[PDB]
RNA sequence: AUGGAGAGUUUGAUCCUGGCUCAGGAUGAACGCUGGCGGCGUGCCUAAUACAUGCAAGUCGAGCGAACGGACUGAUGUUAGCGGCGGACGGGUGAGUAACACGUGGAUAACCUACCUAUAAGACUGGGAUAACUUCGGGAAACCGGAGCUAAUACCGGAUAAUAUUUUGACGCAUGGUUCAAAAGUGAAAGACGGCUGUCACUUAUAGAUGGAUCCGCGCUGCAUUAGCUAGUUGGUAAGGUAACGGCUUACCAAGGCAACGAUGCAUAGCCGACCUGAGAGGGUGAUCGGCCACACUGGAACUGAGACACGGUCCAGACUCCUACGGGAGGCAGCAGUAGGGAAUCUUCCGCAAUGGGCGAAAGCCUGACGGAGCAACGCCGCGUGAGUGAUGAAGGUCUUCGGAUCGUAAAACUCUGUUAUUAGGGAAGAACAUAUGUGUAAGUAACUGUGCACAUCUUGACGGUACCUAAUCAGAAAGCCACGGCUAACUACGUGCCAGCAGCCGCGGUAAUACGUAGGUGGCAAGCGUUAUCCGGAAUUAUUGGGCGUAAAGCGCGCGUAGGCGGUUUUUUAAGUCUGAUGUGAAAGCCCACGGCUCAACCGUGGAGGGUCAUUGGAAACUGGAA
């Protein structure tokens, strides 16, 4: 536009809608309240752990969890790699990152965490997956 | 020592000799590996670039996010950026302690400074990555002047370039002169390691 | 009141001094008024001080009132002493 | 010392020993650069209120008269 | 000159447009796998949630009365108290606040200021009490109330005293100013010394310094699907009271005042120096350090005081928690540790006043969770390690194999070699300058002396800490892992599975011959770290001022008439608001950059510059823009 335009009307850049919103908010049980807080990882239970179908290009059975995080929020997450323990009343940790086939699920449980045991036969890519050092 | 490995296998890797002067590079000029033997590829832009960051980071034993922060000193000295930054490299306390003709290798020389056998101006300085200025005294410590090593390479080094001047008795170095890109290793083309980092 | 005193300015076990004209409720390492000079005790031997002479006279006719070591350090340059001859 | 001095335009007399002064000054912007207009209005003191709506005058401040007025009337010099 | 990199992805194929994604740098980070050391830093971002328990503000017996108590008349303590000063500092937190809160520049001829400094004038004369103590009562504590005594630098009354107030004459609007010549009325202390005086208590005036207070120009979030806001509101006249101007408050007048240049309202937020990112322009942020502000369980109020409407002060209300003989009482960690809770997440219920700073004191000293140090945490930055020289790129073993070999690989034994580290066994800093006391002179004032200021040299002391650090022996021994390898993007083979199990940032892979899944070898990138997640800038010229467009990709209102605003033909004269060029003042310090110096280097530290403004005042120029003719 003319400067004059400009001066009127100043430029006005696009927001940045992020992804993974349920990491951005905390909760105040004492003022009943939502808040504001970017955590890089947020602590739940699992309310429901099961098997979803994946997008159409693909096929192949995919585990993931309900999850009711420490907000009043409840979102659904990956369950990576081979074996998982979680049923109903497991507390897990979420952390960011979607998965691209499944519809709907927009967060990964961190393996080898708080009551989430990691890969059993694991050894190249241990940081991921979970699982210690073998010997 | 930090790398502390196979210094043929990254001489092979790379395209220089690093340490030995030429010994590395005799049966097998190629890469190491399983799939050595067989023909090589091209290299892209990126390949070479690092390939070249490579090749003067091993030759003088540094590490990363210091061969790094050395580069970001090389940039503040006037003059171009690549000649000051293998100016730098050359000025390392355990580099000038090999060139010197102290030890007979790079790694050597470095456990000749760890250790504490050098006692920069009569000072003991066990700093390897002590930067050397000019009009300095690079001496060796008395109770390690009778050590066989020192002596077995103080003979065998003959050639000491320009920009040190080294007296085989009492076992002293001068360190008289700044270095010149023509005294630096000629194998390494400085304005390639210069765009790698302005990537 | 109105105090000559001395700011830590040093790391662990490395005190560096300034010599400042400050206020005596003001916090140590805080507000100030004018700074005078320098005190090193930890340098080679002898401590080296650095004090300035016209600012240093000018608060002391004022009424600033030199801590113990300020007024050790105001001696060994003789601003006490010229500060006593203007009697 | 010295007080600060404005000039403008008096926008309104309709209150006894107080006129409204419009010093419109200039104001360019930040990233654009382009010189912007802008005016503020004084609130003016003037015992005998001799400013009509429409001249200029000389301001001067001073102590704070009454909730708003800081300044006081120095010089008249249009008639409109 | 010191500074600017792209790539993948729409199609049968192409060029555009356009979005998405990745490669970089960061963080008070968290998580996963690992983990040797040191030095500098950093460490509840959430519940301004609730707090068990310890400490965080006392000092002066040279101000003075003790039942005082008590060496030996009783040194010394403060048991307890009156009195003075301090408790308004220092420390914590960011709830509230969109405001002259904060930054910058000014103004106050509308202002207060204890201690500190200097100059003067003084400090006269009397009186009555009361703490403490004794003895009676109450009350379950907390405490409360009677009598009888006793001091003070405690309190009160007179004397005298200013530039204090009233009336008098001799500028920048409210004026300021210092002479005059009258009236009223405003004080005080003693203590410990020496031969009347010294010191440090005091009172009154001045100034200075310091610390506060108020006002103003400019700057400083989002929303117009928040358009009309206010009625002490806005101005005036009186009165009051405030350190002080002022609707600050109250009466009476008038109808005023602000607003598309965003009144008001809603939501959010402590502000700044500064930090991150970027070539720059910009964009994001407001941890640690410093300046300002506000707050102290929530909410009102005043007292004392120079200064508070007061974090470890008072009164009241409220919500909690505790005691009670039920009438009544006590409490406030957003001080330092620490506990519970919330959370992904953030530490010892430590040592010392040895240094610096602060309060009180003549000082010795006392207090100081300020501060100086230790404990824990790879949380970060920096530095050093975990070995080196020769040595067959042949052992034996894995993995492939075209069965010939190849690769791990000079890697390993193998000999020599070092002790950075580590162990033990001896030395062992700096930070220390003091204050006081002691002597010695000098200066001022002295009748003189004591005493004070100054000058010198003596004596003293360290939490850290037997800690840095050094020196001897001894050992290669006790010290590497993480991620990738289809392209972006450095690193490929075999086996297992067979659109399953699974991987994935995008393009996508996996359906018996996957360099894309899992494993094994090899490779490559880093390395006491390596990856993932969360958020910001970049790449993004993808808000285009620098630096984009609107025929068909998104975009010219259906078209006029027109108001504010924006822009505007040629010449001359003038002005100087913009513009340009100087000079002053300031833009604190700490930060960034440059240089230099000290830690063995570095991180880090310290010095000196530089830089930083729509800044203020004041000259100069007059082409352009602006004003006038």
């Amino acid at each position: 536009p003319t400067i004059n335009q400009l001066v009127r009307k100043p430029r006005q850049s696009k927001i940045k809608k992020s992804d993974s919103p349920a990491l951005n908010k905390g909760f105040n049980s004492k003022k009943k309240k939502f808040t504001d807080l970017n955590s890089p990882q947020k602590r739940g239970v699992c309310t429901r752990v099961g098997t979803m179908t994946p997008k159409k290009p693909n096929s192949a059975l995919r585990k993931y969890a309900r999850v009711r995080l420490s907000n009043n929020i409840e979102i659904n997450a990956y369950i990576p790699g081979i074996g998982h323990n979680l049923q109903e009343h497991s507390v897990v940790l979420v952390r960011g990152g979607r998965v691209k086939d499944l519809p709907g699920v927009r967060y990964h449980i961190v393996r080898g965490a708080l009551d989430t045991s990691g890969v059993d036969g694991r050894r190249q890519g241990r940081s991921l997956y979970g699982t210690k050092k073998p010997k | 020592a930090r790398f502390r490995g196979s210094n043929w296998k990254k001489s092979r890797r790379l395209g220089i000799s690093l340490s030995g002067t030429g010994k590395e590079l005799e049966k097998r000029p190629y890469a190491p590996g399983q799939h050595g033997p067989n023909q090589r590829k091209k290299l892209s832009e990126y390949g070479l670039q690092l390939r070249e960051k490579q090749k003067l980071r091993y030759l003088y034993g540094m590490t990363e996010r210091q061969f790094r922060n050395t580069f970001d000193i090389a940039g503040k000295k006037f003059g171009v950026h690549g000649e000051n930054f293998m100016i730098l490299l050359a000025s390392r306390l355990d580099a000038v302690v090999y060139s010197l003709g102290l030890a007979r290798t790079r790694r050597q020389a470095r456990q000749l400074v760890n250790h504490g056998h050098i006692l920069v101006d009569g000072k003991r300085v066990d700093i390897p990555s002590y930067s050397v200025k000019p009009g300095q005294t690079i001496s060796v410590r008395e109770k390690s002047q009778k050590l066989n090593i020192i002596v077995e390479s103080v003979e065998i080094n003959n050639f000491v370039p320009e920009y040190l001047n080294f007296d085989a008795d009492s076992l002293t170095g001068t360190f008289v002169r700044l270095p010149e890109r023509s005294e630096l290793p000629a194998e390494i083309n400085e304005q390639l390691i210069v765009e790698y980092y302005s990537r | 009141a109105v105090k000559i005193r001395l700011t830590r300015l040093g790391s662990k076990r490395n005190p560096f001094y300034r010599i400042v004209v400050a206020d005596a409720r003001s916090p140590r390492d805080g507000r100030i008024i004018e700074q005078i000079g320098t005190y090193n005790p930890t340098s080679a031997n002898a401590p080296e001080i650095k004090v300035d002479e016209a600012l240093a006279l000018k608060w002391l006719n004022d009424g600033a009132k030199p801590t113990d070591t300020v007024h050790n350090i105001l001696s060994k340059e003789g601003i006490m002493k010229k500060f006593d001859e203007q009697k | 010392n010295d007080r600060k001095v404005y000039v403008g335009k008096v926008v309104s007399d309709k209150m006894d020993k107080t006129i409204t002064v419009l010093v419109e000054t200039y104001k360019t912007h930040k990233l654009y650069g382009k010189r912007v207009k802008y005016s503020k209005k004084y609130k003016t003191h003037d015992e005998n209120n001799s400013a009509k709506l429409g001249d200029i005058v000389k301001i001067q401040e001073t102590r704070p008269l009454s909730a708003t007025k800081r300044f006081r009337l120095v010089e008249i010099v249009e008639e409109s």
